[PDB]
């Protein structure tokens, strides 16, 4: 589950 | 023969890692950051960087969960240190960010240029003529990048390399199970190519290639890293 920084 | 930076001291220099994970205080203090997430996965980036740069004989200096005030206090401590017997300085920042800035864990902003400019020739003379390398893993905005199918004086700001995880205005990605696209690709390429004697620009070109080939399928999103440099010599880590 990609997350943005 | 191409000019190459001296890179033989033991240690090579300090490698700072500013590793921001816990954003509870940003969620409390800054209205627009009420839902900004803890950066799960960042431990895997810190671990990869530590291993990678220890093997290249840097002295690793990790700092976890730094507010903006603490980041400035830490960089000042290193700015004022004697690097005369060092050949290089590296600073890795792992955090949330936005256009031109990175966030402290309190949710305050630090302009990237305010961080890097602490190590100019005038501010840190014992690093003059020596490479100063900053790797920044943060978003630089909230846009998804789209995909398409296919003696001598030198300048005050010389000998910098700024490795950005993304072009301006766009997101960079973090997988909690893996680390970030950019730092994981950077360490893989350093570990494969430094032993072959490749220079950092060759390595960062490969990082561009590898990160370009990844996909955020949920948002049809991409990520484009972007190095900028005022290096005057080849930078190799033997």
């Amino acid at each position: 589950x990609l997350q943005p920084x | 023969l191409d000019k190459v930076y001296q890179m033989k001291s033991k240690p090579r220099g300090y490698c700072l890692i500013i590793n921001n994970h816990n954003f509870a205080k940003a969620r409390e203090k800054v209205p627009k950051l009420h839902s900004i997430r803890d950066r799960n996965g960042t431990h895997l980036d810190a671990g990869a960087l530590t291993t990678t740069f220890e093997e290249l004989h840097f002295e690793i200096k990790p700092h976890d969960d730094c507010t903006v005030e603490q980041i400035y206090e830490i960089l000042k401590i290193y700015q004022l240190m004697d690097h005369s017997n060092m050949d290089c300085f590296i600073c890795c920042i792992l955090s949330h960010g936005d256009k031109g800035i990175i966030y402290g864990t309190d949710g305050q902003e630090a302009p990237i240029y305010e961080l890097t400019s602490q190590f100019t020739g005038l501010k840190c003379p014992s690093l003059a003529g020596k490479p100063k390398v900053f790797f920044i893993q943060a978003c630089q905005g909230d846009n998804y990048q789209k995909g398409i199918p296919v003696t001598r004086y030198i300048p005050d700001e010389a000998d910098f390399l700024l490795g950005m995880a993304t072009v301006n205005n766009c997101v960079s990605y973090r997988n909690p199970a893996e680390g970030t696209w950019y730092i994981q690709s950077l360490c893989q390429s350093l570990r494969e190519r430094c032993p072959r004697g490749d220079d950092i620009l060759t390595i960062l070109t490969e990082v561009n290639y590898e990160v370009s080939n990844k996909d955020d399928k949920k948002n049809m999103g991409k990520q484009m890293p972007q190095p900028t440099f005022t290096l005057r010599k080849k930078l190799v880590f033997p």
